[PDB]
C-alpha cells in the first residue's frame, strides 16, 4: 500500500 | 584527528552538482501556516487569506514571502498547513481548510495531540540505489551530519559512505545497506532536531536499533556507529561464506505468531525473526521450508515477500558471530536514556528516561541473535497513550506495519508520519514531515523553515489579525 507526495496512506 | 571527506567523494560530488544545475528548475514546496484559538476562526482566516492571495497584490507576492510572514504570526491550538508549489495550489488548499474539507496537500486539526511523538527507527527492506543523495546535495544540515557519520565510519571500517551515496553506479550490500541507512537516520533525526523537533520515545527495529540508541541518549554518536559497524561487517562477511546447504532465507508472511505455531509444528527448522505486525511475521530458515510456507500462503492470497540474503539474522545461525561482536564492542559506554524507550530487543517493554542504561555489549548480542518484538513495542506505545509515530527511513516500510498494530489495538486515527520515499522529492518530503509535526502541536519551530529575511520583499502584506 502507498505513501504520497506529503506523507499520507494513499 | 578524524578523517576528512575523501577525494573520490569530492570528485563524485562535483559531478553531482553539475548533473543537478543542468536539470530543469522546479518550484519548491512551501508550507503555509494558519492557526487560531478556535477552529471556527481558523477557518475564517484561511478563507480571508485565500481571497487576499487571489487579489493582484497577493498574486504579486512570492509563495515564500507569504509563508515567511505567516510563520511569524502567534501560533494557536487550532492549526492548519497548506503545502503548495504555486498560488493556485495554495488557494485551493486554503479553500479546503476553510470548508473543513480534506485534501492531500492539507493537514488541519482542532487542537494539539496529547502525547509526544514516537520516533521509529527501522530500515530493513527500505534501501534503494540513490537514497539520501538529493537531500545531501540540497540541504546543508543534513549534509553536515551525513559527513560527520562518514568521518566516523571511515575510522571504523575503512571506507566512505558518502561515496556510496554519491555514486549512481553503486548498489547496496548486506553490510553497506546497514551503515548507509544508519548514516541516513542519524542525519534525518538531527535535521528535525535542528528545526526544533524531539522524540518523546524511540522504538527500534533491528538495523534501526543503533540509530535509536543515539536518539535515545543511550550511546554517543561514536558508540552507536561502533554498534552499527561491528554488526554489519560481521553479518556481511558471515553471509559471504554461506552456500547451498547452510544458506537460510528470510521472508515476510501474512501469518501471526500462532498461525505459525500451527505451521512450525510441520516445519520444525523455522524460526521467527521479527514480530512485525499482529498478522505479519518475518521468518527465516532452510530454503525448502521458507518456499513451502510462501507457497502455502500465496495460494491462500496471503501477502508474502522473500528477501535477498543467504543468512537469517535473529536466529541460532548468528551464534558464530557473537564472540566476535562482543570483542569488537569492547569499550562502548551505555548511558541513561534522555527519552522513553520501547525496546523491541527486550520483548517490547518500556524504559523510562533517567532509567538504568540498556545499551551494553550484551544488548547488541541479544538483539542480533533473538526475535525482534516490533508489534509488541508498538502495541505498548499505544496502550500508553501515544498516537504520533514518525519513521526516520529512506522509504517508510516500517510505518505500514505500525498501521496494522495501531488499528488492531483500536486506534483508527494515528498520525503516521514518514520522512523519505523512493521516487519522491527529498526536500519536499521533509517539508511535509515538519509540517505535520507543527500541525499536531509537537515541537517544531516553523520560523526555521524559512531563510532570514534579506529585505522587505521577503515579507507579504497578508491580512492582519489584531486591532
Amino acid at each position: 500500500d502507498k505513501e504520497n507526495f506529503w506523507g499520507m496512506a494513499v | 584527528e578524524l578523517p576528512g571527506v575523501t577525494e573520490e567523494a569530492l570528485r563524485l560530488k562535483e559531478a553531482a552538482l553539475e548533473e543537478l544545475a543542468a536539470q530543469e528548475v522546479t518550484a519548491p514546496l512551501v508550507p503555509l501556516a494558519v492557526s487560531a484559538f478556535l477552529t471556527s476562526r481558523k477557518k475564517a482566516a484561511a478563507a480571508e487569506l485565500a481571497d487576499w492571495m487571489q487579489s493582484p497584490e497577493g498574486q504579486a507576492s512570492s509563495l515564500e514571502s507569504i509563508g515567511r510572514s505567516l510563520s511569524r504570526r502567534n501560533h494557536g491550538r487550532s492549526r492548519a498547513v497548506v503545502l503548495a508549489h504555486d498560488h493556485d495550489e495554495a488557494i485551493k488548499g486554503l479553500r479546503a481548510v476553510a470548508a473543513g474539507k480534506q485534501a492531500p496537500n492539507v493537514f488541519s486539526v482542532d487542537g494539539p495531540v496529547t502525547t509526544g511523538p514516537v520516533w521509529v527507527l527501522a530500515g530493513f527492506g527500505a534501501q534503494h540505489r540513490k537514497m539520501g543523495k538529493s537531500l545531501y546535495l540540497r540541504n546543508e544540515v543534513f549534509a553536515a551530519w551525513i559527513e560527520k557519520v562518514d568521518a566516523l565510519v571511515q575510522d571504523e571500517l575503512g571506507y566512505s559512505v558518502l561515496e556510496l551515496i554519491l555514486d549512481d553506479a553503486q548498489d547496496y550490500g548486506i553490510e553497506t545497506t546497514q551503515v548507509t541507512i544508519f548514516a541516513i537516520q542519524i542525519a534525518l533525526g538531527e535535521l528535525l532536531r535542528h528545526h526544533g523537533a524531539k522524540p518523546a520515545a524511540v522504538i527500534g527495529q533491528s538495523l534501526g536499533e543503533a540509530a535509536s540508541a543515539y536518539f535515545a541518549g543511550g550511546l554517543s554518536l561514536r558508540d552507536a556507529t561502533r554498534a552499527i559497524c561491528s554488526r554489519s561487517h560481521l553479518m556481511g562477511e558471515g553471509e559471504a561464506m554461506l552456500f547451498g546447504e547452510y544458506i537460510r532465507l528470510m521472508a515476510l508472511v501474512e501469518y501471526s505468531a500462532d498461525e505459525i505455531r500451527e505451521v512450525f509444528s510441520d516445519f520444525p527448522d523455522l524460526e521467527v525473526c521479527v514480530y512485525a505486525a499482529p498478522t505479519q511475521t518475518v521468518i527465516g530458515g532452510p530454503p525448502e521450508q521458507v518456499d513451502a510456507i510462501l507457497a502455502r500462503a500465496e495460494a491462500e492470497g496471503k501477502f508474502a515477500r522473500k528477501f535477498a540474503t543467504k543468512g537469517a539474522s535473529h536466529t541460532s545461525q548468528m551464534d558464530p558471530l557473537l564472540g566476535e561482536l562482543t570483542a569488537e564492542l569492547q569499550g562502548i559506554k551505555p548511558t541513561s536514556p534522555t527519552c522513553g524507550i520501547f525496546s523491541t530487543v527486550h520483548e517490547g517493554r518500556y524504559i523510562k528516561p533517567g532509567g538504568e542504561p540498556i545499551h551494553d555489549v550484551e544488548y547488541w548480542k541479544k538483539g542480533l541473535r533473538h526475535s525482534v518484538y516490533f508489534t509488541h513495542g508498538i502495541r505498548n506505545a499505544v496502550d500508553s497513550g501515544h498516537t504520533t509515530f514518525l519513521e526516520l527511513a529512506p522509504n517508510p516500510v516500517a510505518l505500514m506495519q505500525v498501521a496494522l498494530t495501531t488499528a488492531d489495538a483500536g486506534l483508527h486515527d494515528a498520525q503516521l508520519i514518514p520522512t523519505l520515499a523512493r521516487k519522491q522529492d527529498e526536500v519536499s518530503s521533509m517539508v511535509s514531515t515538519m509540517a505535520q509535526l507543527y500541525v499536531y502541536g509537537h515541537d517544531l519551530d516553523i520560523r526555521t523553515l524559512f531563510s532570514r529575511a534579506s529585505g522587505p520583499q521577503d515579507y507579504a502584506n497578508i491580512p492582519p489579525t489584531r486591532f
